[PDB]
Protein backbone atom coordinates (compact mmCIF):
# COMPACT_ATOMS: atom_id res chain seq x y z
CA UNK A 1 0.00 0.00 0.00
CA UNK A 2 2.88 2.32 0.85
CA UNK A 3 1.06 3.93 3.79
CA UNK A 4 1.38 3.34 7.50
CA UNK A 5 -1.55 4.10 9.78
CA UNK A 6 -0.86 6.58 12.57
CA UNK A 7 -1.59 5.58 16.16
CA UNK A 8 -3.91 8.23 17.60
CA UNK A 9 -5.05 6.88 20.93
CA UNK A 10 -4.15 4.15 23.38
CA UNK A 11 -6.24 3.08 26.37
CA UNK A 12 -4.54 1.24 29.22
CA UNK A 13 -5.53 0.01 32.68
CA UNK A 14 -3.38 -0.01 35.81
CA UNK A 15 -4.04 -1.51 39.25
CA UNK A 16 -2.40 0.70 41.89
CA UNK A 17 -3.13 -1.97 44.48
CA UNK A 18 -4.61 0.06 47.36
CA UNK A 19 -7.96 1.70 48.17
CA UNK A 20 -8.33 5.42 47.45
CA UNK A 21 -10.21 8.39 48.92
CA UNK A 22 -11.27 10.07 45.71
CA UNK A 23 -12.34 13.14 47.66
CA UNK A 24 -8.78 13.50 48.94
CA UNK A 25 -7.15 12.93 45.55
CA UNK A 26 -9.36 15.59 44.00
CA UNK A 27 -8.28 17.96 46.77
CA UNK A 28 -4.53 17.51 46.58
CA UNK A 29 -3.95 16.86 42.87
CA UNK A 30 -3.98 19.71 40.35
CA UNK A 31 -6.07 19.52 37.17
CA UNK A 32 -8.43 17.05 38.81
CA UNK A 33 -12.20 17.04 38.68
CA UNK A 34 -14.43 14.91 40.88
CA UNK A 35 -18.22 14.85 40.53
CA UNK A 36 -19.41 11.55 42.09
CA UNK A 37 -23.00 12.51 41.27
CA UNK A 38 -22.20 11.68 37.63
CA UNK A 39 -19.15 9.43 37.67
CA UNK A 40 -17.59 7.66 40.66
CA UNK A 41 -14.00 8.49 39.71
CA UNK A 42 -11.48 11.31 39.66
CA UNK A 43 -10.57 12.59 36.23
CA UNK A 44 -7.00 13.84 36.06
CA UNK A 45 -4.86 15.09 33.18
CA UNK A 46 -1.15 15.66 32.71
CA UNK A 47 0.78 17.39 29.93
CA UNK A 48 3.68 14.98 29.41
CA UNK A 49 2.69 12.74 27.90
CA UNK A 50 -0.58 14.52 27.11
CA UNK A 51 -3.09 12.06 28.58
CA UNK A 52 -6.15 11.75 30.85
CA UNK A 53 -6.53 9.26 33.70
CA UNK A 54 -9.71 7.93 35.30
CA UNK A 55 -8.87 7.06 38.91
CA UNK A 56 -11.20 4.89 41.00
CA UNK A 57 -11.79 4.38 44.72
CA UNK A 58 -10.69 0.78 44.22
CA UNK A 59 -7.21 2.00 43.34
CA UNK A 60 -7.56 1.01 39.68
CA UNK A 61 -7.28 3.47 36.81
CA UNK A 62 -7.63 3.93 33.06
CA UNK A 63 -5.15 6.04 31.11
CA UNK A 64 -6.29 7.45 27.77
CA UNK A 65 -4.98 9.70 25.02
CA UNK A 66 -1.51 8.20 24.75
CA UNK A 67 -0.14 7.91 21.22
CA UNK A 68 2.47 5.19 21.78
CA UNK A 69 2.90 2.16 24.04
CA UNK A 70 5.81 3.89 25.80
CA UNK A 71 3.91 7.14 26.44
CA UNK A 72 1.06 5.07 27.86
CA UNK A 73 3.24 3.19 30.35
CA UNK A 74 5.14 6.40 31.13
CA UNK A 75 2.00 8.46 31.71
CA UNK A 76 0.56 5.64 33.84
CA UNK A 77 3.66 5.78 36.00
CA UNK A 78 3.29 9.53 36.55
CA UNK A 79 -0.31 9.23 37.70
CA UNK A 80 0.64 6.48 40.14
CA UNK A 81 3.50 8.66 41.31
CA UNK A 82 1.08 11.50 42.02
CA UNK A 83 -1.30 9.29 43.98
CA UNK A 84 1.70 8.22 46.06
CA UNK A 85 3.02 11.77 46.45
CA UNK A 86 -0.43 12.61 47.82
CA UNK A 87 -0.22 9.95 50.48
CA UNK A 88 -1.37 6.55 49.30
CA UNK A 89 0.38 3.17 49.17
CA UNK A 90 -0.14 3.17 45.41
CA UNK A 91 2.02 0.91 43.24
CA UNK A 92 2.39 0.53 39.46
CA UNK A 93 0.81 -2.88 38.81
CA UNK A 94 -0.90 -4.90 36.07
CA UNK A 95 -0.20 -2.38 33.28
CA UNK A 96 -2.13 -3.50 30.17
CA UNK A 97 -3.10 -1.79 26.89
CA UNK A 98 -6.79 -2.42 26.18
CA UNK A 99 -7.34 -0.54 22.93
CA UNK A 100 -5.39 1.15 20.15
CA UNK A 101 -6.91 3.47 17.55
CA UNK A 102 -5.21 4.55 14.34
CA UNK A 103 -6.09 6.66 11.29
CA UNK A 104 -5.08 6.83 7.62
CA UNK A 105 -5.55 8.75 4.47
CA UNK A 106 -5.40 6.74 1.26
CA UNK A 107 -5.61 10.11 -0.56
CA UNK A 108 -8.42 9.11 -2.94
CA UNK A 109 -12.26 9.20 -2.68
CA UNK A 110 -14.30 6.05 -2.02
CA UNK A 111 -17.66 4.94 -3.37
CA UNK A 112 -18.93 3.62 -0.03
CA UNK A 113 -22.31 2.18 -1.12
CA UNK A 114 -20.56 0.03 -3.67
CA UNK A 115 -18.20 -1.25 -0.98
CA UNK A 116 -21.10 -1.93 1.38
CA UNK A 117 -23.15 -3.82 -1.22
CA UNK A 118 -20.06 -5.86 -2.12
CA UNK A 119 -19.08 -6.76 1.48
CA UNK A 120 -22.53 -6.83 3.04
CA UNK A 121 -21.61 -9.28 5.78
CA UNK A 122 -18.85 -7.02 7.16
CA UNK A 123 -20.00 -3.49 6.46
CA UNK A 124 -22.92 -1.43 7.73
CA UNK A 125 -23.50 1.81 5.83
CA UNK A 126 -26.40 4.17 6.38
CA UNK A 127 -25.32 7.81 5.94
CA UNK A 128 -28.56 8.79 7.64
CA UNK A 129 -27.12 7.56 10.97
CA UNK A 130 -23.42 8.06 10.37
CA UNK A 131 -21.56 9.32 7.26
CA UNK A 132 -18.83 6.68 7.46
CA UNK A 133 -19.02 3.00 6.60
CA UNK A 134 -18.45 0.55 9.48
CA UNK A 135 -16.37 -2.40 8.41
CA UNK A 136 -16.07 -5.20 10.97
CA UNK A 137 -12.97 -7.16 9.95
CA UNK A 138 -12.62 -10.74 11.11
CA UNK A 139 -8.88 -11.31 10.95
CA UNK A 140 -7.54 -9.36 12.62
CA UNK A 141 -10.59 -8.35 14.64
CA UNK A 142 -10.50 -4.64 13.94
CA UNK A 143 -13.32 -2.24 13.27
CA UNK A 144 -12.76 0.29 10.50
CA UNK A 145 -14.63 3.50 9.78
CA UNK A 146 -14.31 4.19 6.05
CA UNK A 147 -15.16 7.66 4.74
CA UNK A 148 -15.83 9.06 1.29
CA UNK A 149 -12.73 11.22 1.66
CA UNK A 150 -10.31 8.30 1.84
CA UNK A 151 -9.85 8.86 5.56
CA UNK A 152 -9.65 5.61 7.51
CA UNK A 153 -10.17 4.92 11.22
CA UNK A 154 -9.03 1.61 12.68
CA UNK A 155 -9.83 0.56 16.24
CA UNK A 156 -10.22 -2.45 18.51
CA UNK A 157 -6.57 -3.49 18.40
CA UNK A 158 -4.52 -4.59 21.40
CA UNK A 159 -1.22 -4.73 19.48
CA UNK A 160 -0.23 -1.92 17.11
CA UNK A 161 0.48 -4.65 14.58
CA UNK A 162 -3.23 -5.43 14.22
CA UNK A 163 -3.90 -1.86 13.01
CA UNK A 164 -1.19 -2.33 10.40
CA UNK A 165 -2.45 -5.75 9.30
CA UNK A 166 -6.03 -4.46 9.26
CA UNK A 167 -5.05 -1.61 6.96
CA UNK A 168 -3.10 -3.83 4.57
CA UNK A 169 -6.08 -6.18 4.27
CA UNK A 170 -8.54 -3.37 3.51
CA UNK A 171 -6.37 -1.42 1.07
CA UNK A 172 -7.17 -3.64 -1.96
CA UNK A 173 -10.93 -3.26 -1.47
CA UNK A 174 -10.53 0.46 -0.75
CA UNK A 175 -8.61 0.75 -4.02
CA UNK A 176 -11.23 -1.33 -5.84
CA UNK A 177 -13.93 1.17 -4.89
CA UNK A 178 -11.87 4.27 -5.54
CA UNK A 179 -13.89 6.99 -7.27
CA UNK A 180 -12.03 7.60 -10.54
CA UNK B 1 -30.79 26.99 53.18
CA UNK B 2 -28.18 29.63 52.35
CA UNK B 3 -25.97 31.43 49.83
CA UNK B 4 -22.38 30.73 48.82
CA UNK B 5 -19.69 32.10 51.08
CA UNK B 6 -16.95 32.61 48.49
CA UNK B 7 -17.66 36.35 48.41
CA UNK B 8 -16.36 36.72 51.93
CA UNK B 9 -12.91 36.31 50.34
CA UNK B 10 -13.49 39.43 48.18
CA UNK B 11 -12.23 42.93 49.01
CA UNK B 12 -15.54 44.11 50.49
CA UNK B 13 -16.19 40.85 52.29
CA UNK B 14 -12.73 40.73 53.78
CA UNK B 15 -13.11 44.34 55.01
CA UNK B 16 -16.39 43.41 56.68
CA UNK B 17 -14.62 40.53 58.44
CA UNK B 18 -12.00 43.03 59.62
CA UNK B 19 -14.53 45.53 60.95
CA UNK B 20 -16.46 42.67 62.53
CA UNK B 21 -13.36 41.34 64.30
CA UNK B 22 -12.44 44.68 65.86
CA UNK B 23 -15.91 44.95 67.40
CA UNK B 24 -15.58 41.38 68.72
CA UNK B 25 -12.17 42.08 70.26
CA UNK B 26 -13.56 45.29 71.78
CA UNK B 27 -16.32 43.14 73.21
CA UNK B 28 -18.95 45.26 71.48
CA UNK B 29 -20.67 42.28 69.90
CA UNK B 30 -20.68 38.52 70.22
CA UNK B 31 -19.01 36.33 67.62
CA UNK B 32 -22.44 34.81 66.90
CA UNK B 33 -23.73 38.24 65.88
CA UNK B 34 -20.65 38.65 63.67
CA UNK B 35 -21.34 35.30 61.98
CA UNK B 36 -24.97 36.31 61.41
CA UNK B 37 -23.78 39.52 59.73
CA UNK B 38 -21.49 37.48 57.47
CA UNK B 39 -24.41 35.22 56.46
CA UNK B 40 -26.57 38.22 55.62
CA UNK B 41 -23.61 39.58 53.68
CA UNK B 42 -23.54 36.40 51.57
CA UNK B 43 -27.13 36.97 50.57
CA UNK B 44 -26.79 40.68 49.93
CA UNK B 45 -23.72 40.28 47.74
CA UNK B 46 -25.42 37.65 45.64
CA UNK B 47 -28.45 39.88 45.15
CA UNK B 48 -26.50 43.09 44.59
CA UNK B 49 -24.25 41.49 41.96
CA UNK B 50 -27.31 40.04 40.27
CA UNK B 51 -29.39 43.23 40.15
CA UNK B 52 -26.87 46.11 40.05
CA UNK B 53 -24.17 44.73 37.78
CA UNK B 54 -24.01 45.63 34.08
CA UNK B 55 -20.36 45.25 33.04
CA UNK B 56 -19.24 42.19 31.10
CA UNK B 57 -15.56 41.38 31.05
CA UNK B 58 -13.63 38.65 29.29
CA UNK B 59 -10.44 36.76 30.09
CA UNK B 60 -8.05 35.24 27.53
CA UNK B 61 -4.85 33.47 28.49
CA UNK B 62 -3.19 30.18 29.35
CA UNK B 63 -4.99 27.93 31.81
CA UNK B 64 -2.21 26.91 34.22
CA UNK B 65 -4.38 24.85 36.56
CA UNK B 66 -8.01 23.87 36.82
CA UNK B 67 -9.96 21.96 39.42
CA UNK B 68 -13.48 20.86 40.09
CA UNK B 69 -14.61 19.55 43.42
CA UNK B 70 -17.79 19.99 45.43
CA UNK B 71 -19.55 21.83 42.60
CA UNK B 72 -16.80 24.48 42.57
CA UNK B 73 -14.52 25.43 39.68
CA UNK B 74 -11.06 26.83 40.30
CA UNK B 75 -8.88 28.20 37.55
CA UNK B 76 -5.43 29.77 37.54
CA UNK B 77 -4.97 31.79 34.36
CA UNK B 78 -1.46 32.99 33.59
CA UNK B 79 -0.28 35.61 31.10
CA UNK B 80 -3.75 36.76 30.16
CA UNK B 81 -5.64 39.75 28.77
CA UNK B 82 -8.56 40.94 30.84
CA UNK B 83 -10.82 43.34 29.00
CA UNK B 84 -13.39 45.29 31.01
CA UNK B 85 -16.38 47.52 30.11
CA UNK B 86 -7.85 45.90 28.40
CA UNK B 87 -5.66 44.73 31.29
CA UNK B 88 -2.48 42.66 31.20
CA UNK B 89 -2.30 40.18 34.09
CA UNK B 90 0.55 37.85 35.01
CA UNK B 91 -1.68 35.51 37.05
CA UNK B 92 -5.37 35.33 37.90
CA UNK B 93 -7.16 32.93 40.23
CA UNK B 94 -10.82 32.30 39.40
CA UNK B 95 -13.08 30.53 41.91
CA UNK B 96 -16.68 30.00 40.84
CA UNK B 97 -19.85 28.36 42.16
CA UNK B 98 -22.80 26.85 40.37
CA UNK B 99 -25.50 29.26 39.26
CA UNK B 100 -27.90 26.37 39.90
CA UNK B 101 -28.92 24.45 43.05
Amino acid sequence: SGIVPTLQNIVATVTLGCRLDLKTVALHARNAEYNPKRFAAVIMRIREPKTTALIFASGKMVVTGAKSEDDSKLASRKYARIIQKIGFAAKFTDFKIQNIVGSCDVKFPIRLEGLAFSHGTFSSYEPELFPGLIYRMVKPKIVLLIFVSGKIVLTGAKQREEIYQAFEAIYPVLSEFRKM
Amino acid sequence: PGYYELYRRSTIGNSLVDALDTLISDGRIEASLAMRVLETFDKVVAETLKDNTQSKLTVKGNLDTYGFCDDVWTFIVKNCQVTVEVISVDKLRIVACNSKK
